Order: C-alpha cells, then sequence, then structure tokens
RNA sequence: GCUUGACUGCGAGCGUGACGGCGCGAGCAGGUGCGAAAGCAGGUCAUAGUGAUCCGGUGGUUCUGAAUGGAAGGGCCAUC
RNA sequence: UGAGCCUUGAUGGAAGUGUGGACGCCAGUCUGCAUGGCUUUAAUGUUUGAUGUUCUAACGUUGACCCGUAAUCCGGGUUGCGGACAGUGUCUGGUGGGUAGUUUGACUGGGGCGGUCU
RNA sequence: GUUUAUUAAAAACACAGCACUGUGCAAACACGAAAGUGGACGUAUACGGUGUGACGCCUGCCCGGUGCCGGAAGGUUAAUU
RNA sequence: UUUUGUAUAAUGGGUCAGCGACUUAUAUUCUGUAGCAAGGUUAACCGAAUAGGGGAGCCGAAGGGAAACCGAGUCUUAACUGGGCGUUAAGUUGCAGGGUAUAGACCCGAAACCCGGUGAUCUAGCCAUGGGCAGGUUGAAGGUUGGGUAACACUAACUGGAGGACCGAACCGACUAAUGUUGAAAAAUUAGCGGAUGACUUGUGGCUGGGGGUGAAAGGCCAAUCAAACCGGGAGAUAGCU
RNA sequence: UAAGGUGAUAUGAACCGUUAUAACCGGCGAUUUCCGAAUGGGGAAACCCAGUGUGUUUCGACACACUAUCAUUAACUGAAUCCAUAGGUUAAUGAGGCGAACCGGGGGAACUGAAACAUCUAAGUACCCCGAGGAAAAGAAAUCAACCGAGAUUCCCCCAG
C-alpha cells in the first residue's frame, strides 16, 4: 500500500492455473521502517523493496526530498 | 558492497576499502552512527582531501627538510675545542650539545637529535666526522675540530 | 524351385452412398519377379480385422520465409 | 564439514642407532623429527554451500517507566525480553465439499434394473 | 424445559452427568482484506470442539480399510542454481 | 387450437368497444425493373448541398497450382501422354421484392444467475434499563431444647424456611373436538388443555444483513415472502416448450 | 415601454395611474427567516444549548456578529532530553456540497453463446468508486518504411470481414 519512495501496486491480476482461473491477485509489496537519517535522526518510513533498494543508488535525503516537499 | 570506513573496525579494510565491500551490513550499524562510507563517487573522491594530501610529502614537505646535507657541508670549519691538554688528552666533553651547538657561529640553531655516530665520540680532536641525522628520508654532514688554550 | 507385383506414377468406364466417403477396374508410363513362350503378378478365395478433424512429432524439398541474406515458422510429399 | 582456486608437500649444511603415519603381490620400502664430528592425493591461505554456536544492529514485543496528556488508542524516548528468529511480499510442493462453477448419454412397448450402442 | 409463527409438541432438541480431544495465553477457536474484537479484564479445578444424555450394573474382540498421533533413517519429489 | 383422429366430456373465450404479434439497420445472394456496358460505380469529403465535383477504392472482362510460378492454359508425373480445374457464360450500379447473416429479429411467458442498495416497527438470538406473578399446599438445610455419647454421629419434638416443588387466577403457551373454510378472522371463536419464582414472563431502546445473520435444530425465523429476503439494475437473461 | 393597472383558481372591496417613475419588461443592486456541505456544540432535518464582542439601552435584555475540520504559509509559544523537534495558539488565504450526458482513471460480474461445459464468450459490458474539463484524452518518433521515402495526436471513408 504504501512503499512511499516508488509508488506501489495493489492492482489486481487474475491468477489461471491450467488453461484458466478466472479468480484474482493482488496485495504486494513490503514494509519495514526506522530509516537513520544523517541529519537530525530517522523517522520510520514505511518503504519496502525496491523502495528500500532505492535509497541506496539515490541518497537518504533525495530520497526523502520528495516524500517531503510534494 | 561498495563503502568507504578509513575507521576500519576488524573489517577486512581501513583507510576505506575502495574494492568490493560487504553490502546489507552497513544500511543499519556502520553507515548510521558508525562510520558513514557510501563509496558512491562524491564521497570517494572527497577522501582525497584527507589522504592525497599525506603523501605530497615525498615532495612538498621533504623540500622543506630534505636539503639538510645541502644545506649545510661547506659550513665554515666548525672550531669548538674541547678541552686539549692532560699531556696529550682533553677535559672537554664531546657528545650531543657541542656537536649540534657547534653551528650558532652567527646565531643560528638546532637540536641534539639528529645525529649519527653509534660509538660515543672519542676524546680525540682530528677531524670529527658529523653526520647529521635530521630524518631517514635525508642524511647529512658535518665536521668538529678540538684546539689547545 | 525361383523370388518380392504386399511395386511407383495415372486411369477408359462403372458399381454404392444425403454427404464424408467406399469398392471394381481393362488400359498407359518407369522399372521388376516367375515362365522356353502365350502370359501372370498393383498382396492373401471373396466378403469383418476399423476412427473423420484439430494439435502436434519424424524424414524429404532451395514451394514460402514480414527491410535483405539466412533462420524459426508455414506449405507440399511420406509417415506416427 | 564439503567443494573451487591452486600455495607447500609424495609417485607419474655429512655417514651411522630410533621413533611415528603410508601401504602392502611382502618378504618391504617411503617419509618429518636428536645425538653424532599438471593431475591421484593431504595441510595453511582463502571463495562459496551446509548444519550448529554466540552477538546486536535491522525486525517483534498484547513487559516496565517518561513525555505529548489531569488518554485504556497512537507516536516519540529510555529500559527489559526475544533476534536475523519470528512475521510479511513474490514464487513453489502439499492439503483443501470450507467455497464455487459444472458434468453425471441414448435406445427402451412408461421410466428404472438388465441388455445394446461400431 | 424447547420445537415446525399458519396441518407434526413427539420417542425429536435441550438438560445435569460422562468421555475423547485441542489450547501455555499475543491460548486454541471465531468475526475481520487489515487494524482491531470476542474467547476473558478469564488463564488448564480455565476455555473450545466432538459424541453420549439422570441414576444403577456395565461398556467385550478387531488397527486389516479410512482418518488421526508419533518416527523420519532410506526411496520419490516443487520453486530455485 | 392440437392432433392419426375431436359434437367431443381435450384447449381457449361471459359480452362489447379500443389496443394486441414478421418490424428495423447494415451485409450477402437470387428474382423483377431501370441506367450504362467490357466496362459499371463511387466512399468520406468539398460544395455556387438532393446539383456539380471526388474514382481512395469495390466488382467484372483469366484461369490453374499449396506456392514460386506459368497463363487460355495450368496443375499432376521423370512423362513431352492421359486425367482435374479452366478456355467465343456480360458484367456492374441503383430501386422493389424472396432468403440468409449480426442484431431483442413475429409477439407474450419461466424456474433462475450476477451487480448495487433497503430491511431485525414481525420474528430468532443477545445487550442495557424498568415492570408482573390473586389465592391455597408441602414443607428440605440450618438452629433451640430434652434425650443420649467420654466427645461426636443418632433421635424427638419446636423453630426454620428451600425447591427449574404441588393445586390454581392474572400472565405465557397451544394437546383435543365442534364451528368456521366466498369466515367475525389470510389460523380465530366455544368447551375443555399445559406452565404459572422460573432455562419464567413483559415495556422501552440498542446490536447481528443475505450465501449473510439468528437458530434448546424445524431448513425453523430474518415485516402475511425463505433449500438463500425485499427493491432497483445487467434485462427485451435463455426458453430445440405451450 | 406605457395607458391602463393591483400574478391564478372567482369576483368583489379598498385603491394606484393617463405627460414623463402606476404598472409591465430587461440590466445592476438592497434585502434574503429556519433546515440543508451546514461550518459555535448537539440533534429523531426546518429544533435544543453555550462562549466571547456590539451598540439602542429604565442601561438585567435585545437580537445581532464571530467561534467546524482539514491543507499551505507567517509569527508567536514549546515535551520527555542542551539543543531541535513532536505538540499548542493565532491569523490570511483555500477546500468541503450539489451536478444530465460525454471524458480520464481504480475495481469489475452473470445470465448468454459454444445448440452440454471448465479453455473461450458475453465484456472490460453492467454496475460501484475517484477525478477534471468545456471538452477530456492523446500529441511533436528510441514512429513507420524498405534501400524509395513518409513524417506529432485526433476524427471520417477505404484497405478487409
Ligand atoms: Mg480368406
Ligand atoms: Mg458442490
Ligand atoms: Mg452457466
Ligand atoms: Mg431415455
Ligand atoms: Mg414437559
Ligand atoms: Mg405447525
Ligand atoms: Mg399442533
Ligand atoms: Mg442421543
Ligand atoms: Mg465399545
Ligand atoms: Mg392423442
Ligand atoms: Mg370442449
Ligand atoms: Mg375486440
Ligand atoms: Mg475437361
Ligand atoms: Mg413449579
Ligand atoms: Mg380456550
Ligand atoms: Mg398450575
Ligand atoms: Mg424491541
Ligand atoms: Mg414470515
Ligand atoms: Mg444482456
Ligand atoms: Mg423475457
Ligand atoms: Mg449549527
Ligand atoms: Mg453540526
Ligand atoms: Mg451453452
Amino acid at each position: 500500500m504504501k512503499k512511499d519512495i516508488h509508488p506501489k501496486y495493489e492492482e489486481i491480476t487474475a491468477s489461471c492455473s491450467c488453461g484458466n482461473v478466472m479468480k484474482i491477485r493482488s496485495t504486494v509489496g513490503h514494509d519495514l521502517n526506522l530509516d537513520v537519517c544523517s541529519k537530525c535522526h530517522p523517522f520510520f518510513t514505511g518503504k519496502q523493496r525496491d523502495v528500500a533498494t532505492g535509497g541506496r543508488v539515490d541518497r537518504f535525503n533525495k530520497r526523502f526530498n520528495i516524500p517531503g516537499s510534494k | 558492497m561498495q563503502v568507504i570506513l578509513l575507521d576500519k573496525v576488524a573489517n577486512l579494510g581501513s583507510l576505506g576499502d575502495q574494492v568490493n565491500v560487504k553490502a546489507g551490513y552497513a544500511r543499519n550499524f556502520l553507515v548510521p552512527q558508525g562510520k558513514a562510507v557510501p563509496a558512491t563517487k562524491k564521497n570517494i573522491e572527497f577522501f582525497e582531501a584527507r589522504r592525497a594530501e599525506l603523501e605530497a610529502k615525498l615532495a612538498e614537505v621533504l623540500a622543506a627538510a630534505n636539503a639538510r646535507a645541502e644545506k649545510i657541508n661547506a659550513l665554515e670549519t666548525v672550531t669548538i675545542a674541547s678541552k686539549a691538554g692532560d699531556e696529550g688528552k682533553l677535559f672537554g666533553s664531546i657528545g650531543t650539545r657541542d656537536i649540534a651547538d657547534a653551528v650558532t657561529a652567527a646565531g643560528v640553531e638546532v637540536a641534539k637529535s639528529e645525529v649519527r655516530l653509534p660509538n660515543g665520540v672519542l676524546r680525540t680532536t682530528g677531524e670529527h666526522e658529523v653526520s647529521f641525522q635530521v630524518h631517514s628520508e635525508v642524511f647529512a654532514k658535518v665536521i668538529v675540530n678540538v684546539v689547545a688554550e
């Protein structure tokens, strides 16, 4: 639902089996928190994988320079 | 798998490993409160003004303490007698002071911490060899001559 | 006894089916076997011993192959 | 404790007396240690997979205490306990009338039973 | 005592009692996409589910089949590399 | 009307008046008719709008072969034979009609499925807060005292006052028969009947929602509706049947 | 603009007007109770109750006016913890709710057809939810073509059933 940094998903989809199943799939992503910002001190954003992998190449600031303003 | 500790901590790296390091280990320990590291361009080169300015001594700093043997060689004949007497011996003491202090002719000054003479100087008077032992990177030469009085 | 006609390519004209289809067939072309030769042989005396289509598998062929040369894939022939 | 690269080892400073591990076509040699004048394969370095140990630092806490606050919620903080477990996401083997969608032929002296469908 | 309001009041349901079985508490279990709530402001002399149905004398043999409980050495075996 | 067959005692209609079912759109193919002719004809659009312009394009004058390809020939085969399909058949575009196709497709009609809302003012449970139960009976536990025991049990009276206890109005419920059955009444009346201090009964308000609830369990109840409520929608569901 | 005129079901009464502020029509205003996003708090809608300010004031009352919640910014205050934050107050803006269809987007059936039915169909239709405009959306090639070239998106007719 969150994964703040990056969008998320929670988008539906039909899960077929052997030929077809008109069922439905959905809930995905992950979660975690407590990210120590070198600045003042850590707020616990609820990002997930890909979201957490993002704060890597990026910063920890820029990655928050958005969740903040905007 | 890229960080810059510089403050080695049991890790297979010191001064900040610039080559493949551990990953996921710093996300919540090393980097936070411990030793920030992000070995990503910006941070990387930033270590230069912290390390690349320590080896420049072999040219800049050395030049300010390497010309020893050059600055002092044609030195004025050090005529610091050591009390020549005793039917052919002396009384004066030849060791550290008289040797190093044998330069303040005009007024210059030094220290008795740069000498190269394993054996204690015999109480003679002949051409006293004083190979100035400033730094390991550079040596020098000085002389001393005892006189009667 | 000798052999491989249980051949390959076609087929006048017929019989029987709503149709799909099924059956009979002299004769022609290339090459065979048996007979001295006329000639006989296109599986078994005949009539049951069978499964359409699709989706594919195998071999053959320059039929085709999405810019072009190939290729994959498709067709065609044989067959599971 | 496996396995890779491959690093040092056994095949393809100077005699004599002994000790250990090696193996047998066996009657034996190999190989470290005092006094005496490339691959078949092992060890350490390491790379990575295994189980098992412990730690804190992600993570949990329906334990305590401090504020927001004359709140049982929630958040932050301190502290304790648990700990890379648990649990969650993707994928994957089970099980799955809990639920759901359906099928379950025809002929026939009614239908069903029996029998038959070329 | 309860039940088919409007054709069935019963031998049917319930009952107290009994037995098996699960649950160590953030309990099992249930409602709920979740948060959260019930269980219970209870905690194994407790709570849930199943069967039997005061009480009396009792409750025999079978574990082959199916289910469940334990073991898990060996065979087969998913994603994954 | 339906049937082999109906005066049939097989179906439908009390009667009259009004309404009530082969339509429509585009596509395709025949027939008639009109235009033009190896050619016929435009679409959108422009527009000095039913003109005129626009020939993108559609169909026909060539077919054969799976195709490359060849071509009044072409496939077939090694075949240059024969055999299959073709070759001195006029088509094309409107208009009207017959049929077909996609559509609700002549009209009326299901039992149902799915989606979203409305319903616990009936009823089933449960929660909170209030109320009701004339009278009469039996008479447990406990206790007082006498007895009695070393002390108790045990006992006898008196007191005591329990109980899903007894009889019986209110109140609650429904076992039987008669009547009612176009009823007084879409479940009642009359005479009997069961419970009636209890798992009792009742007022007020609240909480559970449909594949869901509640259920001392009958598939019972969830507003005269329940093997899946009511209302609106998908919707002209589908109906080889009448 | 004008001789008539005071809306209608029915006049009638009492009246206004004829020259140029009587009507009547159009524009801009004034007013505009209570409920309703309803916004001071509550509430079985059109009712109940309060705080803080006002002037008229016999100077008790009167009614009036403001006081919802969020978001942005500003200033002031400000915890555990020096700090700083969390939080608090105030104030200026703005939002909130209605709305027929078309439009973008999130979620998404079944009857039905296949002469049964699971793949498939119905159909991304029904419906529900969110958003915006006057249109929305899309939009200036990491497009297509085929060795020639075209040249953003959108809509129409062909290609073709
Ligand atoms: Mg025979
Ligand atoms: Mg079923
Ligand atoms: Mg169906
Ligand atoms: Mg039958
Ligand atoms: Mg009874
Ligand atoms: Mg009944
Ligand atoms: Mg009865
Ligand atoms: Mg029983
Ligand atoms: Mg038994
Ligand atoms: Mg008849
Ligand atoms: Mg009749
Ligand atoms: Mg009539
Ligand atoms: Mg011919
Ligand atoms: Mg009683
Ligand atoms: Mg009575
Ligand atoms: Mg009684
Ligand atoms: Mg009530
Ligand atoms: Mg009812
Ligand atoms: Mg429909
Ligand atoms: Mg209908
Ligand atoms: Mg108000
Ligand atoms: Mg209000
Ligand atoms: Mg069907």
